[PDB]
């Protein structure tokens, strides 16, 4: 009886939680409320793995809510699935980062540092089995980025053995949004490379480029991102939770993706996407769920995997399928774009069917990509960093709050160290 | 309307739970006692002769 | 008195004994509940059901198996749907971590502290014996459970019970279909340690037996239902030797005794092969020549191979039904006159055929017709040195650059053990070429 | 300042027990 | 202590104000099922209206 | 021994080739074009008709007292409401009582309410016979009991 | 069938015990004005422990209530629940104790102290086993220290074999309230330390603590305090009262709790605490309940139990409980931390399970707690005590109202030899 403790950082973090948490409720069927009112046994087998049982039908979600603001503790709390939630769980402070990672990590994240690591030990110390963490935050922010990763620093240094995830809004080339946002990407990824098992680096336009090419709507809002976060999220995790014919968890997912420990920042996609006049009228076949899967912008990463090479790849399928058409074109979609696979590693595409498709849906896929094409994103921050940082801009903020430069020469340093890693691996040869 | 009824469904009164002590659950139970009843008129209990 | 303990661990063993024990209740009677829904009963001759299942006195029949396996998801699975009473609660052995496609925490971390407690419980299913005639392997070499795991139980089966039959089923990966990257180190480490600690190593293919179902069956897009049925109904023509009463009886010593020339020659090929389907099944003779030759067939192998390129050393023939004998001796003669099936020079006498009476049974939720007449081909030849060399070929040039090693390093198993490994495998091949030649 | 551990260990031999008969033979 | 004070202080008006909107929340929410309840029943009307 | 799944499973409404065909004679003979429709249609092994065969062998408007409808002339406040309290082993809400008796209303000589007797304070019991001395003759040094 | 005799000494003794009254009479249904309308046998069972047998229905505390004013019981008498009491053991006077000791002790606290061993010995005398005496008063003023220890100390010598425990709220330095009250606390632990049996220090300050970090109430209120403290009271002396698997009398838990006479000053506890919102996310078992129940938080003393040992533990459990995960519960506490906990007492826990939880509740759970932390509350009232005496600060009072320094540097020195006892008998080695 496996166990996932959910983390929120920030106002990214907290809102894609809470529609994570909408749409998982959805799928386990769990009223508002909080009581259970599915039909079936299946969502009830495995609804321990993120819900605490509670008094009578009551089942409490295992996450747990930090941000130094309460301005979006309250929003999220009274908005809509917010009253499921445990009021113990959602720590604040008085102050705020914004944008200041160095407020976020040293000075003002670090009071609340005890409060939410014993919040975490209780849902730990809670939990029988726990295999694992994941944490919601966006790199880019003060709370997100700082405090998230110190928390990420906290979770290691008490727990260097379960496993953890982070989904890490990431920044994007032209959206921009924030003047310190490379600032604040660098010094977090700096702390992720070392510190995560997963990182998945989920991206805002790229999300507007799939919300609006694939699903029209151009009106593409805020909630409608949340909703295919959450849904590539649940896609990631429904092998914990529901049957089926070859399950993988998240250490599964991990040992067949991770060639080398520093490798390990994913590319999410998910692909039975159409749009609203074309539902009653597309089939949902396992061949075109691969070629929509492998489509190119239907990445959820700014960064194009046609200027890299995939290392390796995971599908995790929902619903009745074939296993001999999946893995059939699995090796179709190889052999014919096997410019675009390492030589040195066979069998390239991981497998994960389970049986349960997604609410509303009949057949579905999930795709993790640990392509070499997220260099591009880390050269593109690098260079941003690098031209922030020659002229000293924005630095004084950085550096009152008990920050050196030596930091964000040591974030350069580990930042160019990946980027060369990735830049070796897409033209290495095997003999 | 409803600001009265979520107010009821609010404070409600919290249920008192059942008076009887776990002895009392497991080991006992209603039982009424028959005792056979007389068919020679053992009843005169003040001038009756004892057999 | 001549009984079998299964122990199915993994995943694909826990779903290939969940197909397996339906199609032995379908084949003895028994209903899901756990008893004989006969009624009537009647005593005659009726202890063929001992092979695998036990009285408990009140006529509910519990199986001897043990379903393993460390995530409790699988056998969960079990334990919710129909077949829920018919298995004890104990033989129903479950972890807390899966083994993550991980030979290192399937062997030496997780897989430590549940092997005692399945030693246990084989231990009491062999205390409820009169004579156990062997073990009944079930796993798969993609990874985890089903290769670390299933390695040590059978090395402590090996400590323990000593001499004793030791069949395993496996699950090899095919040189192109397989669904896991770690898989290549998995099966080159399960392959050292499994080799010196089995007699039998009856080796299925995904993509072989999905070949199977596209081309005899016409299953176009099958599921693994079909895949361990069909592995279902290649393991209960095995029994049935064991089982049913026959005219040639063919047991666990004397398949072996026949079948294995050398102790690390343990390597057969399974083909049962009447396997077409009930649409293009009643139009045909079936006969007892025409199921042997569709045996000899290239492409009917249930694993990946070429038998052309390899020479047979050893046949044996499970029939099954109303086979009588000198059809038997006419298939053979004319499987021995053809030229393109070449056996090795040192073993004129190639074949041991044994029948039996029982005819296979249809199972209502399958594809396979009810036939009559039935052969199952297990050949011991030299025809799987270039699945090994593949498999070689894919460790190697993994193995190069140390690609997922650290996974294995820092959780227990040292960085040597890989070449350890390759260096058993390729000692195995050289073993196949000089038996070849 | 006096061991308390072998003071009770002699009062108790001694047969005192309350506190006020442990302070007066102090 | 005057700073504990304070911190308490403020999560126990945090955790009193954020209880009030929860159930102004699901007054709203029933309200507004009843005033859909009406707009169904209006609905069914117009369609009537309309065959007519 | 049935299940509550089966007449819910969409698979479980047609009957297996194996099951259902004994004979030369098909039952229903599915065409090439069904065939091939299924199998262009990707159809699993438990519908497609090559292995699988389905042969077997208003409301109401509202109507609320529009009179006090237009009376209430206020909203129904919810941030009063009673505070909290610690009462009954648990915190609630306690509606405040409004009314107080903050003023004492004991007197020196014993008076008769309407609750029994006024308690009266403890000197006045000394004045007649001075039962209690705080120096008292007694040759037991234990009092009478 | 045995009895307990209460007595109120004070303003907060009078507070505590008309609280305290208040909640056992509903806790055995019984109506303000005196009868009994209950709904089950076991309530009207054991009433005679602290109800006296009257006219009619009528059930009568019996408690006497003491006072050097004509202050809080006119209070009480006026409150609800104030009916129940007879007006005869009312006795109070109309000086003033001045918060004096010498005034409540010496001076006018000993005209009426022969009134009220009056009253007491005719309560006593009145009963039919008298199992002991239960009084409640406060260590910082006149009335609640000088007078409830002269109290104590005549019920001593009058009765020198019953159970005597007096709960008493300790004074705190952040609270504070009085001027006075280090002198009166001082003077008075050294009175308390010969006489009483056991001792349930109380603290204002941590009920202040647990109210706001555990029922939240932001204001918490006086009250509310009698109610909780009256709680720990009634959880304490349940196994009188109601039947249970495993009783548990006051003498038994003084003999399984103090392990030498001059050691038993306890921390009492409760473990059924959520705040209004957090009451519905939790589901109430022995866990939660143990882990509440030791954590440092729900201590009613402002010493942490962390910078001691645990001499000795007692946990009365109330409910329908399986005494399996009761005794491992315990045993897991002691386990997972043993170093708060002396290596010279193995199993040094009491548990005593009841049936018939609180009213309103699923089940229930009180502690008491004697450890050798204790020492630091002394040791901040002595250092009050040595600052305030060094000036001779108002010492004019107690010099003038009949008293002297060398009896108060003789209180000192009693209450640093009793510090010295509890700090050696922490730091005494296993062998
Ligand atoms: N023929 C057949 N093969 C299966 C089946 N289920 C799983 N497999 C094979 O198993 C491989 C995947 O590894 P698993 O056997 O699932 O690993 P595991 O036994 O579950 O152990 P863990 O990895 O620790 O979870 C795939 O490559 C499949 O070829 C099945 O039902 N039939
Ligand atoms: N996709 C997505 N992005 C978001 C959401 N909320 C905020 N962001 C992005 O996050 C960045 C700001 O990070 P922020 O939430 O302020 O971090 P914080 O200061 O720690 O709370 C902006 O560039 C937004 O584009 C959301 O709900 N979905
Ligand atoms: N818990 C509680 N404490 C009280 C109450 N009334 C007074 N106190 C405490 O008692 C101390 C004062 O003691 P006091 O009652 O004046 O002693 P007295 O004059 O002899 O009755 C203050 O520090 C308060 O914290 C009460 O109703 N409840
Ligand atoms: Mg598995």
């Amino acid at each position: 009886m496996r166990e996932i403790v959910h983390m929120q950082a920030g106002q990214c973090g907290n809102q894609i939680g809470a529609k994570f948490w909408e749409v998982i409720s959805d799928e386990h069927g769990i009223d508002p409320t909080g009581t259970y009112h599915g039909d079936s046994d299946l969502q009830l087998e495995r609804i321990n793995v993120y819900y605490n049982e509670a008094t009578g039908g009551k089942y409490v979600p295992r996450a747990v809510l930090v941000d130094l603001e309460p301005g979006t503790m309250d929003s999220v709390r009274s908005g809509p699935f917010g009253q499921i939630f445990r009021p113990d769980n959602f720590v604040f402070g008085q102050s705020g980062a914004g944008n200041n990672w160095a407020k976020g990590h040293y000075t003002e994240g670090a009071e609340l540092v005890d409060s939410v690591l014993d919040v975490v030990r209780k849902e730990a110390e809670s939990c029988d089995c726990l295999q694992g963490f994941q944490l919601t935050h966006s790199l880019g922010g003060g709370t997100g980025s700082g405090m998230g990763t110190l928390l990420i620093s906290k979770i290691r240094e008490e727990y260097p053995d379960r496993i953890m995830n982070t989904f890490s809004v990431v920044p994007s080339p032209k959206v921009s949004d924030t003047v310190v946002e490379p600032y604040n990407a660098t010094l977090s990824v700096h702390q992720l490379v070392e510190n995560t098992d997963e990182t998945y680096c989920i991206d805002n336009e790229a999300l507007y480029d799939i919300c609006f090419r694939t699903l029209k709507l151009t009106t593409p809002t805020y909630g409608d991102l949340n909703h295919l976060v959450s849904a590539t999220m649940s896609g990631v995790t429904t092998c914990l939770r529901f049957p089926g014919q070859l399950n993988a968890d998240l250490r599964k997912l991990a040992v067949n993706m991770v060639p080398f420990p520093r490798l390990h920042f994913f590319m999410p996609g998910f692909a039975p996407l159409t749009s609203r006049g074309s539902q009653q009228y597309r089939a949902l076949t396992v061949p075109e769920l691969t070629q929509q899967m492998f489509d190119a912008k239907n990445m959820m990463a700014a960064c194009d995997p046609r200027h890299g090479r995939y290392l390796t790849v995971a599908a995790i399928f929902r619903g009745r399928m074939s296993m001999k058409e999946v893995d059939e074109q699995m090796l179709n979609v190889q052999n014919k774009n096997s410019s675009y696979f390492v030589e040195w590693i066979p069998n390239n595409v991981k497998t994960a069917v389970c049986d349960i498709p997604p609410r509303g849906l009949k057949m579905s896929a999930t795709f993790i990509g640990n392509s070499t094409a997220i260099q591009e994103l880390f050269k593109r921050i690098s260079e941003q960093f690098t031209a922030m940082f020659r002229r000293k801009a924005f630095l004084h903020w950085y550096t009152g709050e008990g920050m050196d430069e030596m930091e964000f020469t040591e974030a350069e340093s580990n930042m160019n160290d990946l980027v060369s890693e990735y830049q070796q691996y897409q033209d290495a040869t095997a003999e | 309307k409803v600001s009265q009824e979520l107010q009821e469904e609010i404070n409600e009164p919290s249920p008192v739970e059942e008076y009887k002590s776990v002895t009392q659950k497991d080991f006992y139970d209603d039982e009424f006692e028959s005792e056979l009843p007389a068919p020679l008129y053992e009843h005169n209990v003040n001038t009756e002769q004892p057999i | 008195m001549r009984e079998c303990i299964s122990i199915h661990v993994g995943q694909a063993g826990v779903q290939i004994g969940n197909a397996c024990w339906e199609l032995y209740c379908l084949e003895h009677g028994i209903q899901p509940d756990g008893q004989m829904p006969s009624d009537k009963t009647i005593g005659g001759g009726d202890d063929s059901f001992n092979t695998f299942f036990s009285e408990t006195g009140a006529g509910k029949h519990v199986p001897r198996a043990v379903f393993v396996d460390l995530e409790p998801t699988v056998v969960d699975e079990v334990r919710t749907g129909t077949y829920r009473q018919l298995f004890h609660p104990e033989q129903l052995i479950t972890g807390k971590e899966d083994a993550a496609n991980n030979y290192a925490r399937g062997h030496y971390t997780i897989g430590k502290e549940i092997v005692d407690l399945v030693l246990d419980r084989i231990r009491k299913l062999a205390d409820q014996c009169t004579g156990l005639q062997g073990f009944l392997i079930f796993h798969s070499f993609g990874g985890g459970t089903g290769s670390g795991f299933a390695s040590l139980l059978m090395e402590r089966l090996s400590v323990d019970y000593g001499k004793k039959s030791k069949l395993e089923f496996a699950i090899y990966p095919a040189p192109q279909i397989s669904t896991a990257v770690v898989e290549p180190y998995n099966t080159i480490l399960t392959t050292h340690t499994t080799l010196e600690h089995s007699d039998c190593a009856f080796m299925v293919d995904n993509e072989a037996i999905y070949d199977i179902c596209r081309r005899n069956l016409d299953i176009e897009r099958p599921t693994y239902t079909n895949l361990n049925r069909l592995i279902a109904q290649i393991v209960s023509s095995i029994t049935a030797s064991l089982r049913f009463d026959g005219a040639l009886n063919v047991d666990l010593t004397e398949f072996q005794t026949n079948l294995v020339p050398y102790p690390r020659i343990h390597f057969p090929l399974a083909t049962y092969a009447p396997v077409i389907s009930a649409e293009k099944a009643y139009h045909e003779q079936l006969s007892v020549a025409e199921i042997t030759n569709a045996c000899f067939e290239p492409a009917n192998q249930m694993v990946k191979c070429d038998p052309r390129h390899g020479k047979y050393m050893a046949c044996c023939m499970l029939y099954r039904g109303d086979v009588v004998p000198k059809d038997v001796n006419a298939a053979i003669a004319t499987i021995k006159t053809k030229r393109t099936i070449q056996f090795v020079d040192w073993c004129p006498t190639g074949f041991k055929v044994g029948i039996n009476y029982q005819p296979p049974t249809v199972v209502p939720g399958g594809d396979l017709a009810k036939v009559q007449r039935a052969v199952c081909m297990l050949s011991n030849t030299t025809a799987i040195a270039e699945a090994w060399a593949r498999l070689d070929h894919k460790f190697d040039l993994m193995y190069a650059k140390r690609a997922f090693v650290h996974w294995y390093v820092g959780e227990g198993m040292e960085e040597g053990e890989f070449s350890e490994a390759r260096e058993d495998l390729a000692a195995l091949e050289k073993d196949y070429e000089e038996v070849g030649v | 300042e006096r061991d308390f551990i072998a003071l009770n260990k002699a009062c108790i031999g001694a047969g005192l027990v309350t506190a006020s008969d442990q302070f007066q033979y102090r | 202590a005057t700073k504990y004070n304070a911190l308490c202080d403020l999560k126990n008006d945090w955790e009193k104000t954020t209880d009030r909107r929860i159930q102004s929340n699901t007054v709203k929410r029933r309200v507004r099922s009843l005033m859909q309840q009406e707009e169904f029943s209006l609905e069914d009307r117009r369609q009537r209206l309309r065959e007519m | 021994e049935v299940p509550y799944y089966v007449p819910q499973y969409p698979t479980f409404r047609r009957a297996q080739l194996a099951a259902v065909k004994e004979g030369l004679y098909h039952p229903s003979l599915p065409t090439f074009r069904r065939m091939d429709m299924d199998t262009a249609a990707h159809r699993l092994p438990d519908e497609h008709c090559r292995t699988t065969t389905g042969v077997g062998p208003d409301v109401k408007s509202l109507r609320l007292d529009w009179a006090k409808a237009k009376d209430i002339k206020e909203l129904p406040q919810i941030k009063n409401t009673g505070q909290l309290r610690f009462s009954g082993y648990a915190v609630r809400y306690q509606k405040p009582a409004i009314s107080g008796s903050w003023r004492y209303t004991f007197t020196q000589e014993p008076r008769l309410d309407q609750y029994g007797q006024r308690p009266v304070p403890a000197n006045i019991y000394s004045r007649y016979r001075d039962t209690f001395p705080q120096y008292s003759r007694n040759m037991s040094t234990d009092a009478f009991r």
